[PDB]
This record gives structure tokens, C-alpha cells and sequence, in this order.
């Protein structure tokens, strides 16, 4: 899309429709004169297109009204309020920007961050942004969270996040803009080599894919087309769904070789009662023959009863051969027949052991994408933000990932090595208590207005608990939180003093021995300059892979790779890191998957924020103080980089709108 | 609105593989069980057809007959007038065996034949113990 309707694609904004968001803030207009709306739609589509065009300066509001043409550049008010709404929410002058104005001296009002996340340093720099008290704690000694980049002398691998999944209305492409990414795109061949260490040959290779994504159809007609979403109570996951739709397929090739075979029956036995008549006349035949014969020998002359003995035999004779004639011929036609389908049986078995390992990678992939094993994840819904995908070719940082927050954290207040140990948040104000982590006695107290919370979801899902919320959150919130998933992919780090791959291959799989091994060491990826190999470990495997040394586990890699490419081709690696995701304390997971018994409106539950109950009674109800943000509160876009940065964005403008008030609404 | 053609799934199919655990394993161990049973069927009557077949080696070459190719006549000799009567006491209205036994005279002189001669051949009298048989 292109022209100031591109602007607003690239933003996430439907170019010809008010969203409920800008419903909130203009019910005026939105409820006004269809002419009103689409003045306000350019006004937005325009301004959006202005920032989006140079995103390395800020989009004041009078560069703005400057470059409208009238009649959009006449009502000077409704473009005051167009450009400070999209300035609060994030979706212009956001990221990094040369400020025009400096910010004011003086700031307003106290906001503590838990975390320098994406999620955390997002809202943290809107919110400095936005001239408020903006203080992030993190209990990490370097900012980025999961966004963690290992560097070694040339070496650069990215343990947490290393994929920016198209930047057709990304906020990343944005970002990238403003500081220098080497974006390289992801050329989508990858090769599938088995156990023993040869190629998977490309007729059978497509044949797998297809059955395996004719599979998840199934499943997804399973799921909204015969409503199979709960089974003996517990309801149904993607996994369980992907073996009734195996199953009935294995059936179906069964009930297919037993009517085929009982068409054989049915013929075969046509032909056992065809035979019975033809051996009986055969016999008939027999005693004729001699009748006539008999008949035949008496000399003539003789009388016309003797005469005519003959002729009778004659003719009854031909009517028997006529008969036994007649059904030599059916005999032909069913003994053909019975060639006919013994020629064209149908298929022995629905898939080889052979052929269901390699389906069985095609699983591993789908369990790297969820970081969950697929018996965890809902049917109905989790795909629910498969809607919102953006459009282009997927990428990766050849500089590594940990350039964005590292470029993010400039001029922010960050106190590394601080875990918050308890959240406390009243009527009247918050106190956040962290220690310091190297020696844990040393406490600190933070007093804010605001507390915005981007712990991980898996932090927060800890029993007995890392952080203690007094008071405690409410069971709306609590519950969110148990029902909702948060998996585990983890990742191991090849560094090697040669290429001794095919450097034209992004990405190449290693296909399983067994189901329950699918996702141990499944793929590997070259991406960056330097001779550096990356080895996933997904699904059921990644908890396990976390409990077995590294060099068990570099070892692994290393067999795989001896049977891919020669035992002599694979020499040791220089430098080798492995990743354990569900081990570290301040992660406690990968990312967050749409569980069984979940839905997305969990991920909308964990974005509300808690408001404290008055300090006084019959007092008036006190305003919301603790915010949460983060990969597992935005339910359009979780589990992503983007998403959690969109998440900061969000809080931000509505932390602001509390505190700093909403003039743009009248 | 409708599953991936190829792909069979049937929400009674659907019930009886998940009313319990091992349910849809029990499934498929029938219709393993159903197939053998069919296929070991099949061995024998391939078995015992093919015995049939044996007993037929030779077919009835040796028992068939030479065609009488005999110019249909229209005069009724007195030996053939009798072939009919005795034809009609064994064959009833057959008139294609009939004519197939008198070897030259037509379906149609048969048939009138019955008429011209029926008084003088009593053939209602032929006919009825035909009948009787």
C-alpha cells in the first residue's frame, strides 16, 4: 500500500475507518457528519505519513500543520488534537528521534519500571518523553531482557529474540530506520537431512509438507466446523485434535483395503457359483454325448421314433453346448475383472515410520513457533493472531539484536542489578523494595506515583512467588495468570574458524529418531557473517536439554553435524554457548503461548491495570497505580518483539493520560 | 465449510475414536482383524475355484457337434410331418427346438403347422400330456 493510505497501514490503522481508540478520544467526530470523518481520517493519515517519512527527527505540531493543504490546514484545533493523540500513543515520536524542543527542566509526577525489557524501556522512554520521573529497575546487569546478543572477539549470536517477522506495519521497520540494523533477509530453502545423515529426497519432502499443513486444516475444521473443543471436560489442544484427525485417516485406509478387498470377495464368489454351473453342464454334456452317440450307433433304416431320438438328442445336445458357451464367456469377463482390481489396490498405509519421522520435524517447527509442545496449546485459539501477521520477508540482525535496547536505554535512568522483591501500591502513592543482587542484604525503597510491571510472564507465575504484590492482585488478574502459557525454546551457539556448510542456505533441519525426540537439535541456522551455527532445541526437549552439560549437548551437535557433512568436515568449535530460558530466575521462560483452557481475552486481562482500594473509607474511588506490559499483555501481537514494544508504547500513553491528564479530548 | 478433499473426517468417525483412551486403538485393531478375515476368504475360494477350473480342462471340444447346414424346405414329408408330432409331445410350444429338430422347416411353418393338422393330429390331445410332464 502507498500514499497517505500507506501511512496508515504501516501504523496498524484501518485508512478509512475510526478505530474504537480514536472513537474514545473524538466522540465527536465519530458520531458527527460523515464529511467530519474523513477530514479527521486524512488529518491522521497524513500526520502518520509525515512521521513515518523521517522518523529520525521529532513530528512537532506545527512542521505538521505547515504541510497540510486546506481545507485539512483550516480547523487548526482539530489538527492540534489529531497530532497530540498520535504523539501520546506512540504512533508518531516514538523510538529514537532528535527532540526539536528540549525537554522542560522541570518534570511532573513519578513512574517506577520494573524491568528494561523492550517492553519496560518502550514506555520508560515515552514517558521521559512525555517530561515525567521515569526510573527503570532491572535485576539483569545489562538492559534487553530476553533481547540478549552474545559477543565474543567477532563472534555475534543472539541467544533471546533474532527474527523480525516483516516490516509491512512493523514498528520494528521504524526502529530500524532510526538505528542501524544489518537487516538481512531469510531465504526460505531448507533442507531436510535424516538421522542416518542423508538428504531427504525432494518428491518425498513435499509430500510430508503437504500432508503435515493438510493436517493442521483438520484440525481447524475440527475445530470450528464440529465444534470438537472439549473432551471429557478438559478441553481439547492442538495436539490432541492433530492425532484424532491422524487416527481417522489411518482408519480410512483400513475401511478403504476392506471394501476393495470385499469387492474381490464379491466377484471371486460371483465366479465359485459360475464354475458350479459350468462343471455341472460339463456333466450334462457328458451323458448326452453318449445318449446321442447310442443313439447314433442303431444302423438304419429304422422307425421315425428311433429317427427322431436322434434329432431330439442332437438338438438337446447343441442347447447344452449353447448354454456352456454363454457362460465361458461371463467366465471371461469376471476372470478379467478380478485382474482389474487385483492390478489397482489402494494405498498400503496412510504414512511409513519412515515418512511419519520426517512429519514428525514438521511438528518440532510448529513447537519452536509456540515454544510449547503442541499437546499445551488450545485448539481454537492458538492461532487467534494469525490475522494481524504483517506482510514481508522475514529478517535477521547480522549485528545482533541487543543494538535495540542498548540504543533504547540512552539517556534513561536504569538501575542494573536491582530485583524488585515486593510491589507495594496504596491509594495515595506505590513503594517498590529491590535488593541489590551481588550481595542481597543491601535493600532499597522507591517511592512513584506509578508502577508499570513488565515482569516476564513466567516471574509472575512463580510459586512460591519472586515478587510479592501488597496488596495481593486480585483473582481476576491471579487466575489470568495461571490459565495462560508460558513455554520454553532454547538455543545453542556454534562458533567455528571455518564455513564448512552451504553458505547459500539460511536454515537446514535434522530430522528425529523418535516422536519424543522430535525437537532435540532440530534445526540450525547460518545467518551471520562469521562461521557461526545455531542449533534449536524446541517442543518437549527444551525442558529436558536443560538439565545435560554443554559439552553432552555441543557433543550432540557435533554427531549431527559429522553425519550431515562428513566426520572429517566438522572441526571442534572455538566458542560454544547453550541457552537454559526456563532455568534463568529472571525469565523463568520463552515467551508466552495461547494454552488450553486459555484464550486471547486472557492476554487483555493481564494488560488491565489494578486500582487500590482507599485508604479511608467512604472516600472517592482512588485512580489506577499499578500498569503491567510486555510480551504477554498485548493479545494482537504476544510473544514478539514488537509486541512487547507496541506494549510499552500502550502503557505509556495511558500512564500519561492518568497522571499528566487528556487535553486532546474536546 | 467443508474438510481438505482427501482428507475423511466424519463427526460419527470422530465420537467413536475419542468415547475413550484406547478407543481408537481398539478401532483399528477390528478393522486389522476384518482385514485378514477377508483376505485368508479370499485364498480360499481363489483355493477352491481353482479346482473347478481343473475339472473343466478339456472345456467340450470333444463333446460339441458339427452345423447341419440344411436348406429350409417348404413340402412336409410324411417322415417329417411325424418328427413334429413327436417333437410337439416333447416340446410342448418350443418352437425354435421343434424347428431345431425337423432341421428344414421354418419357426413360422411350425407354427401355422399346428393349426393345418391340429384336427387331424389330435395336437390339442399331444399337447395337454405334454402338460401332464
Amino acid at each position: 500500500p502507498s500514499g497517505v493510505e500507506g501511512a496508515a497501514f504501516q501504523s496498524r490503522l484501518p485508512h478509512d475507518r475510526m478505530t474504537s481508540q480514536e472513537a474514545a478520544c473524538f466522540p465527536d467526530i465519530i458520531s458527527g457528519p460523515q464529511q467530519t470523518q474523513k477530514v479527521f481520517l486524512f488529518i491522521r493519515n497524513r500526520t502518520l505519513q509525515l512521521w513515518l517519512d523521517n522518523p529520525k527527527i521529532q513530528l512537532t505540531f506545527e512542521a505538521t500543520l505547515q504541510q497540510l493543504e486546506a481545507p485539512y490546514n483550516s480547523d487548526t484545533v482539530l489538527v492540534h488534537r489529531v497530532h497530540s493523540y498520535l504523539e501520546r500513543h506512540g504512533l508518531i515520536n516514538f523510538g529514537i528521534y532528535k527532540r526539536i524542543k528540549p525537554l522542560p527542566t522541570k518534570k511532573t509526577g513519578k513512574v517506577i519500571i520494573i524491568g528494561s525489557g523492550v517492553s519496560g524501556l518502550a514506555a520508560a522512554r515515552q514517558l521521559q518523553s512525555f517530561g515525567m520521573d521515569v526510573t527503570l529497575l532491572e535485576a539483569r546487569d545489562r538492559v534487553g531482557g530476553r533481547v540478549a546478543t552474545f559477543r565474543k572477539g567477532n563472534y555475534v549470536a543472539d541467544l533471546g529474540a533474532m527474527v523480525v517477522t516483516g516490516l509491512g506495519g512493523n514498528p520494528m521497520a521504524v526502529v530500524s530506520k532510526q538505528v542501524n540494523m544489518e537487516l538481512a533477509k531469510i531465504k526460505q530453502k531448507c533442507p531436510l537431512y535424516e538421522a542416518n545423515g542423508q538428504a531427504v529426497p525432494k518428491e518425498k519432502d513435499e509430500m510430508v509438507e503437504q500432508e503435515f499443513n493438510r493436517l493442521l486444516e483438520a484440525t481447524s475444521y475440527l475445530s470450528h466446523q464440529l465444534d470438537f473443543n472439549v473432551l471429557n471436560n478438559k478441553p481439547v489442544s492442538l495436539g490432541q485434535a492433530l492425532e484424532v484427525v491422524i487416527q481417522l485417516q489411518e482408519k480410512h485406509v483400513k475401511d478403504e483395503q476392506i471394501e476393495h478387498w470385499k469387492k474381490i470377495v464379491k466377484t471371486q464368489e460371483e465366479l465359485k457359483e459360475l464354475l458350479n454351473k459350468m462343471v455341472n453342464l460339463k456333466e450334462k454334456i457328458k451323458e448326452l454325448h453318449q445318449q446321442y452317440k447310442e443313439a447314433s450307433e442303431v444302423k438304419p433304416p429304422r422307425d421315425i421314433t428311433a429317427e427322431f431320438l436322434v434329432k431330439s438328442k442332437h438338438r438337446d445336445l447343441t442347447a447344452l453346448c449353447k448354454e456352456y458357451d454363454e457362460l465361458a464367456e461371463t467366465q471371461g469377463k469376471l476372470e478379467e475383472k478380478l485382474q482389474e482390481l487385483e492390478a489397482n489396490p489402494p494405498s498400503d498405509v496412510y504414512l511409513s515410520s519412515r515418512d511419519r519421522q520426517i512429519l514428525d520435524w514438521h511438528f518440532a517447527n510448529l513447537e519452536f513457533a509456540n515454544a510449547t509442545p503442541l499437546s499445551t496449546l488450545s485448539l481454537k485459539h492458538w492461532d487467534q493472531d494469525d490475522d494481524f501477521e504483517f506482510t514481508g520477508s522475514h529478517l535477521t540482525v547480522r549485528n545482533g539484536y541487543s543494538c535495540v535496547p542498548v540504543a533504547l536505554a540512552e539517556g534513561l535512568d536504569i538501575k542494573l542489578n536491582t530485583a524488585v522483591r515486593q510491589v507495594r501500591y496504596t491509594a495515595s502513592g506505590c513503594e517498590v523494595i529491590a535488593v541489590n543482587t551481588r550481595s542481597t542484604s543491601q535493600t532499597f525503597i522507591y517511592k512513584c506515583d506509578a508502577v508499570l510491571c513488565t515482569l516476564p510472564l513466567g516471574v509472575l507465575k512463580q510459586q512460591p512467588p519472586a515478587v510479592q504484590f501488597v496488596p495481593p492482585l486480585p483473582e481476576w488478574k491471579t487466575s489470568a495468570v495461571q490459565r495462560m502459557g508460558f513455554g520454553n525454546l532454547n538455543k545453542v551457539v556454534l562458533c567455528f574458524d571455518r564455513v564448512f556448510w552451504d553458505p547459500s542456505v539460511n536454515l537446514f533441519g535434522h530430522v528425529g529418531s523418535t516422536t519424543a525426540s522430535r525437537g532435540e537439535l532440530f534445526l540450525f541456522w547460518n545467518l551471520y557473517k562469521a562461521p557461526i551455527l545455531l542449533a534449536l532445541v524446541a517442543g518437549e526437549a527444551a525442558g529436558i536439554m536443560e538439565n545435560i552439560s554443554d559439552d553432552v549437548i555441543v557433543g550432540r551437535c557435533l554427531a549431527i553435524l559429522k553425519g550431515i557433512f562428513g566426520s572429517s568436515a566438522v572441526p571442534q568449535p572455538k566458542e560454544t554457548v547453550v541457552s537454559r530460558w526456563r532455568a534463568d530466575p529472571w525469565a523463568r521462560g520463552s515467551y508466552s503461548y495461547v494454552a488450553a483452557g486459555s484464550s486471547g481475552n486472557d492476554y487483555d486481562l493481564m494488560a488491565q491495570p489494578i486500582t487500590p482500594g482507599p485508604s479511608i473509607p467512604g472516600a472517592p474511588q482512588p485512580i489506577p497505580r499499578l500498569f503491567f506490559a510486555g510480551e504477554h499483555t498485548i493479545r494482537n501481537y504476544p510473544a514478539t518483539v514488537h509486541g512487547a514494544l507496541l506494549s510499552g508504547l500502550r502503557e505509556a500513553g495511558r500512564i500519561a493520560d492518568q497522571f499528566l491528564g487528556a487535553m486532546y479530548t474536546l | 465449510r467443508k474438510p481438505p478433499k482427501g482428507m475423511f473426517l466424519s463427526q460419527e468417525d470422530v465420537e467413536a475414536v475419542s468415547a475413550n483412551a484406547t478407543a481408537a486403538t481398539t478401532v483399528l485393531r477390528q478393522l486389522d482383524m476384518e482385514l485378514v478375515s477377508v483376505k485368508r476368504q479370499i485364498q480360499n475360494i481363489k483355493q477352491t475355484n481353482s479346482a473347478l477350473k481343473e475339472k473343466l480342462d478339456g472345456g467340450i471340444e470333444p463333446y460339441r457337434l458339427p452345423e447341419v447346414i440344411q436348406k429350409c424346405n417348404a413340402r412336409w414329408t410324411t417322415e417329417e410331418q411325424l418328427l413334429a408330432v413327436q417333437a410337439i409331445r416333447k416340446y410342448g410350444r418350443d418352437f425354435q427346438a421343434i424347428s431345431d429338430v425337423i432341421g428344414n422347416k421354418s419357426v413360422v411353418q411350425v407354427k401355422n403347422f399346428f393349426v393345418n393338422y391340429r384336427r387331424r393330429f389330435n395336437i390339442d390331445e399331444v399337447l395337454q400330456e405334454w402338460e401332464a410332464e
